[PDB]
């Protein structure tokens, strides 16, 4: 049986400490997410881009983080890849935060974050999606899913399989505790390619794949295979990724960031 | 591109 004892309170903590480190470094939470899209927050309503005439109205009154195709497919990906950018910074902020990890060789700390992050961006997309659309530019804008799948290809596809990952994994209705151990299990993954010292990768997994378990043992009493069910998700998220990254070598052969340019 | 921008993220 699950009793409360040393061991069980370290993994306890463990999960409180990268809790807390994921709300210093997401500064949009799913908590948060969800207020907004199920309108149960004070906060300023999103504008909502539903076909081509609420986006141009909404490129105006949505200021982004950052700014030119005459081509409205092309400059809504190209906000998209911006935002990706930011999402690396956060991930590796929060990557700093487990226990370990800066104790890694600095080679194989760049390796797990530059096959996880795609990994944990498809994870934090579902956190801002409904069956109508996706939260952007930090909850100001709301892009439905039709009008994205509307675009002309091959960006008319970039969003499905992320929407379609999503609709699966918002049903699993994990929080933002359940969620920061998840992202920390992933980028802890000792079959990255090319890492130098995989056993100690998979100690720090090992330890942070208990608390996930306890985690999701204590917060969902309703699936006792949780779990399991998460790891599955794992597996997904790789061929997910894959899709991405040839779609990505169609884009860039087909069609034509400041931290980038520094 | 990615490399560069995680490795000084991470310093
Ligand atoms: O800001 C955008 N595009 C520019 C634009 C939008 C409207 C009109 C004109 C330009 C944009 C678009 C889309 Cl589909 C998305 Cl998913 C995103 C994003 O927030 N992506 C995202 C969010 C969190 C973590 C990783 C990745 C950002």
């Amino acid at each position: 049986h699950m009793q409360l004892n040393p061991e069980s309170a370290d993994l306890r903590a463990l999960a409180k400490h990268l809790y807390d480190s994921y709300i210093k470094s997401f500064p949009l939470t799913k908590a948060k997410a969800r207020a907004i899209l199920t309108g149960k927050t004070t906060d300023k309503s999103p504008f909502v881009i539903y076909d081509m005439n609420s986006l141009m109205m909404g490129e105006d009154k949505i200021k982004f983080k950052h700014i030119q195709s005459k081509e409205v497919a092309i400059r809504i990906f190209q906000g998209a890849q911006f935002r990706s950018v930011e999402a690396v910074q956060e991930i590796t902020e929060y990557a700093k935060s487990i226990p370990g990890f800066v104790n890694l060789d600095l080679n194989d700390q760049v390796t797990l974050l530059k096959y996880g992050v795609h990994e944990i961006i498809y994870t934090m997309l579902a956190s801002l999606m409904n069956k109508d659309g996706v939260l952007i530019s930090e909850g100001q804008g709301f892009m439905t899913r039709e009008f994205l799948k509307s675009l002309r290809k091959p960006f008319g596809d970039f969003m499905e399989p992320k929407f379609e990952f999503a609709v699966k994994f918002n049903a699993l209705e994990l929080d933002d505790s359940d969620l920061a151990i998840f992202i920390a299990v992933i980028i802890l993954s000792g079959d990255r390619p090319g890492l130098l010292n995989v056993k100690p990768i998979e100690d720090i997994q090992d330890n942070l794949l208990q608390a996930l378990e306890l985690q999701l043992k204590l917060n969902h009493p309703e699936s006792s295979q949780l779990f399991a069910k998460l790891l599955q998700k794992m597996t997904d998220l790789r061929q997910i990724v894959t899709e991405h990254v040839q779609l990505l070598q169609v884009i860039k052969k087909t069609e034509t960031h400041p931290l980038l340019q520094e | 591109g990615l490399e560069a921008i995680i490795r000084k993220a991470l310093m």
